[PDB]
RNA sequence: CUAGUUGGUGGGGUAAUGGCCCACCAAGGCGACGACGGGUAGCCGGUCUGAGAGGAUGGCCGGCCACAGGGGCACUGAGACACGGGCCCCACUCCUACGGGAGGCAGCAGUUAGGAAUCUUCCGCAAUGGGCGCAAGCCUGACGGAGCGACGCCGCUUGGAGGAAGAAGCCCUUCGGGGUGUAAACUCCUGAACCCGGGACGAAACCAGGGCCACUCAUACUGGCUCUGACUGACGGUACCGGGGUAAUAGCGCCGGCCAACUCCGUGCCAGCAGCCGCGGUAAUACGGAGGGCGCGAGCGUUACCCGGAUUCACUGGGCGUAAAGGGCGUGUAGGCGGCCUGGGGCGUCCCAUGUGAAAGACCACGGCUCAACCGUGGGGGAGCGUGGGAUACGCUCAGG
């Protein structure tokens, strides 16, 4: 573009899209789960991935995945989602937080605890 | 100082009021080159002197009207239209450029 | 009315203050019309004190009426001495 | 609260000596003897090509293990060093150098880098005088650096200064081991010091 | 509640209607001149105008017209009566007019 | 039409020297003149002379190269490596004497156009003035 | 898009110019150089990032504006349309003998609601400063402090030396042995916590006695100097000093590649991991534990968001034959750009002086707190714009060729 051009129009700064739309661009939404739902994977994966409809604060409805070996929610069980979407299931964009509110932490889990939320287990 | 000001008048159209067109040129901030704006002001004109092609010099003065605080301070040269034409011209290709469009 | 004061610009337990003149009005530790000292309440340095007599005694020559504080630290630096 | 825990396994991660208990690290067992290997269940195998990464990385947690100080605090002296005119390089390794505990190491006062720390917060030092408890203290050129009065007579402090007769000291520093008194003559300087070190790739590494 | 100083509303209002009380025998004095000139009858009209101007520089006196207000008004006064003067007048009494 | 004559100098002047051209023409214009004066001065080209092609006006100027060289393309290393045009119309750049570039290092120059007549970056500097940015040869 | 709309004449109002407002007259003003409308925004010194250009940001602190439960209004005043002043309307709360009354924390603290989330119903008026007072002095949730919450930054703590060809336990093994590891145990020294004693700066004025000057008729007032001058601390018996004195919070993330760190066991497309590529269906360095390791250390890691990497909007600093990208071609408006010579002008352009560019920050220097973080003092640089003076090569303009 020549430089006259440059004076008429201009350079255009490029804008980012979410994709996490917790609303309120916050770090964290609570909702209420409606369906615990077990969705099957994607392109190659299989398995049966646990999922859950979630009724945001944020005034929005959506599905979240359930990290962990097994978890204990159910129909009106009040949840944390934390966004990160799950590459095989298409529709899932945020994961719920293990150990906050209903959803109970992994039991068993003696490594990254920090994530599954599990208190530290006293070595007997 | 009073801000003293050069243009054209272009318009003589209203009572004791001239139309005067000051030009202006200055460096773009960011790309440098110098580009060049221009402005109208309304200059009181009591005698009705001033006519539509004079090249004079406004004064900020006390304000006259609304939209009106410049008093023709005098003249720099008398006619020449050939200012006045390109104002009017560029009135004249607004006359469309919307749902029809600027002739050329 | 214009004064001659000081304004804290210390820390916690470090007060060092401004000998300033400013309006009545502002806060302490705003926006001042002049610097034209400043005090160092624990002496805390053989400097703890500087004064510029001649800027005083212009402020106080057109109405700048010094806080008491402030006074007594303008008379050390002896602003108001005329043997 | 820096490191505290094995140490000789340092000195052997790096394949290098490293004098972080000055005596012992003598005597046939700095481990470095007969085991300069890295700890652990695999140190024995073959390594693998290190990556320019790992060189670098390697060399920066030597020359800070070596001052047992934490990466934090270090980090800083090197952006500090970095601004200070002068090649960042030994400008940086002087300032590790003007650590008020790294000195009484230095002075012989203590036996090693983390005794050095302990009596400098301890109390059994001294700074011109005024007794000085920090040993992230930097010491300027023309101070002196005195052992604790009230220390003086501590076993500890007694042994060290003995065995430091004779002992030189470093051309940018001098002793009295009289009154257990020394000074910090001046900025040690690159050559100044026999570090297995290479602040080149040290200075890459906060580059990247 | 209760902020004593409630007394400055108190005061307002007795300002407000000395003050109310003060222009308005102003305006009315004007006209009364501005017309006396108006009808073209000269020395009742200045007579008039006279009191005008006094009340005015009174009014600016205290702070009820205050500053130039008063110098707006008896311009605007002076000026309207001599004009409207202009009618066979000859100002007789040529009060507040330097003839 | 000739839209910019000194760009057109210059690139008259790039163009010869890269066929290695002993001479080479460019229409003559007093300006044209004062910048080759420098290009002289700086010891970039052999120098130039006033000269009338087909009746009109023009200035030979006298390229100048490197020695020949070693193994394959023996072709001369050239004096001008560089000269490219700076201030254009339709963006025109000047600078002030603080802004005045230093070019290559030192190694290179930079003609610029002041109130003090045509002088090299350095020529500027000393004088203490500014102005457009004519072009930078290195 | 818009008729008080643009100008005029006369007039009102103001401290003052002015359609600011009004009567009459004329026929207007703005827009594609973006009017009008919709959306967003409190705006700014600065801050974060970046090699820079630039991008993002404007909470704390300072400057300005706006608002005060929402809307409107004036009074009093030097000053307000006036948070803790007034009036009316709004719905709501409370008292009511049902006619009628009373209210309004976006001040400090605190409650409640909402939220992932944000403090003491604290001490003090001693200091800074402020209002009234001749003064003594009174008032001062501003402020100076302490408290709760690694919420952030900075500092420090959780031992030092010796100590086996190397305990046990646990892990691996070619079953020889290798690892955890001088780590431990233990020995000696050191000795945070904790105990005992001393105990602060911040405070000197305002104003107990004496002496003295300026003005004065005065030894009447008023003002000052000085001396020996006196009173006063919330923090706080805290900092700090001296003596005594115990080996005495850790930890968190990660080890398939990006990316520094590998073995056994369990599991068997399960249970799970996952930022991307992907990993698990009986040998998994990718899941869970363990041993070992790497990183960092009231820290460590995650989530969210901004810039950096991203020259991935390219001014610095990119491109368009086939990768995304030439409009199908012309004519021409606005606009951008301009052969050779001379003269005038000096608009751009360049130079000098001067004014402004605040403070804070950034940079350099020196200094204060044991260092540093933090803070103080000083200096230097700096775009832009105002003013005066100057230059005239180039660009512009004018005249001539």
């Amino acid at each position: 573009p020549t430089i006259n051009q440059l004076v008429r129009k201009g350079r255009e700064k490029v804008r980012k899209k979410s994709k996490v739309p917790a609303l309120k661009g916050a770090p964290f939404r609570r909702g209420v789960c409606t369906v615990v739902r077990t969705v099957t994977p994607k392109k190659p994966n299989s398995a049966l991935r646990k999922v859950a409809k979630v009724r945001l604060t944020s005034g929005y409805e959506v599905t979240a995945y359930i990290p962990g070996e097994g978890h204990n929610l159910q129909e009106h069980s009040v949840v944390l989602i934390r966004g990160g979407r799950v590459k095989d299931l298409p529709g899932v964009r945020y994961h719920i937080v293990r150990g906050v509110y209903d959803a109970a932490g992994v039991k068993d889990r003696k490594k990254s605890r920090s994530k599954y939320g599990t208190k530290k287990p006293k070595e007997a | 100082p009073k801000k003293v000001l050069t243009g054209v008048v272009v318009s003589d159209k209203m009572q004791k009021t001239v139309t005067v067109l000051v030009e202006r040129q200055f460096p773009h901030p960011l790309y440098g080159k110098v580009i060049k704006r221009s402005k109208k002001y309304l200059a009181h004109d009591p005698e009705e002197k001033y006519k539509l092609g004079d090249v004079v010099e406004i004064i900020e003065s006390r304000p006259i009207s609304k939209r009106k605080r410049f008093r023709v301070l005098r003249l720099v040269e008398s006619g020449r239209m050939d200012l006045v034409e390109k104002y009017l011209i560029r009135r004249q290709n607004y006359q469309s450029l919307s749902k029809r469009g600027g002739k050329a | 009315m214009v004064k001659i004061r000081l304004a804290r610009f210390g820390s916690k337990h470090n007060p060092h203050y401004r000998i300033v003149v400013t309006d009545a009005r502002r806060k302490r530790d705003g926006k001042y019309i002049e610097k034209i000292g400043y005090y160092d309440p624990r002496k805390t340095t053989p400097d703890w004190l500087k004064v510029d007599v001649e800027r005083a005694r212009y402020w106080l020559s057109v109405g700048a009426q010094p806080t008491d504080t402030a006074r007594r630290l303008l008379r050390q630096a002896g602003v108001f001495r005329q043997e | 609260g820096r490191y505290i825990g094995p140490v000789c396994r340092l000195c052997r991660r790096e394949g290098v000596k490293l004098y972080l208990k000055g005596e012992r690290c003598y005597s046939p067992k700095c481990a470095m003897e007969r085991r300069p290997y890295p700890p652990g269940q695999h140190g024995q195998k073959r390594a693998r090509r290190p990556s320019d990464y790992a060189v670098r990385l390697r060399e920066k947690q030597k020359l800070r293990r070596i001052y047992g100080i934490s990466e934090r605090q270090f980090r800083n002296l090197f952006e500090e060093a970095s601004k200070k005119k002068g090649v960042t390089g030994s400008v940086f390794l002087g300032l590790l150098e003007s650590r008020l505990d790294n000195v009484v190491y230095r002075l012989g006062f203590a036996v090693s880098r983390r005794q050095a720390r302990q009596l400098v917060r301890h109390g059994h030092i001294t700074v011109n005088g005024r007794r000085v408890d920090l040993p992230s203290y930097r010491v300027r050129p023309g101070d002196e650096i005195a052992v604790a009065e009230k220390s003086r007579n501590l076993e500890l402090i007694r042994q060290n200064l003995e065995a430091m007769k004779g002992r030189k000291v470093g051309p940018w520093l001098s002793l009295d081991v009289e009154g257990m008194k020394g000074k910090f003559l001046r900025l040690p300087d690159r050559e100044d010091l026999a570090l297995p070190v290479n602040e080149q790739l040290v200075i890459e590494f906060y580059s990247r | 509640r209760n902020l004593s100083a409630l007394k400055r509303h108190r005061q307002s209002l007795k300002r407000r209607l000395r003050n109310k009380a003060k222009k308005s025998a102003i305006k009315t004095l004007s006209k009364k001149a501005v017309q006396l000139a108006q009808e073209g009858k000269a020395e009742e009209a200045l007579k008039i105008m006279r009191k005008a101007e006094s009340l005015i520089d009174k009014a600016a006196k205290g702070s009820t017209l205050h500053k130039n207000a008063a110098a707006r008004r008896k311009s605007r006064l002076m000026r309207k009566v001599r004009q409207l003067l202009e009618a066979a007048g000859a100002p007789l009494i040529g009060g507040g007019l330097s003839a | 039409m000739l839209t910019d004559p000194i760009a057109d100098m210059l690139t008259r002047i790039r163009n010869a020297t890269r066929v290695y051209k002993e001479s080479t023409d460019v229409p003559a214009s007093r300006f044209k003149e004062e910048i080759l004066r420098i290009l002289a001065r700086e010891g970039f080209i052999k120098g130039y002379e006033r000269v009338d092609v087909d009746g009109k006006p023009y200035l030979r100027v006298y390229l100048k190269y490197g020695p020949r060289r070693q193994g394959p393309d023996p072709r001369p290393e050239q004096v001008i490596h560089h000269i490219r045009r700076i201030s254009k119309p339709g963006r025109r750049v000047y600078v002030g004497v603080k802004e005045i570039p230093r070019v290559r290092r030192g190694l290179g120059i930079a003609i610029l156009s002041t109130s003090k007549g045509v002088l090299t970056d350095r020529e500027a500097r000393k004088l203490g003035v500014g102005g457009e940015l004519i072009c930078e040869v290195w």
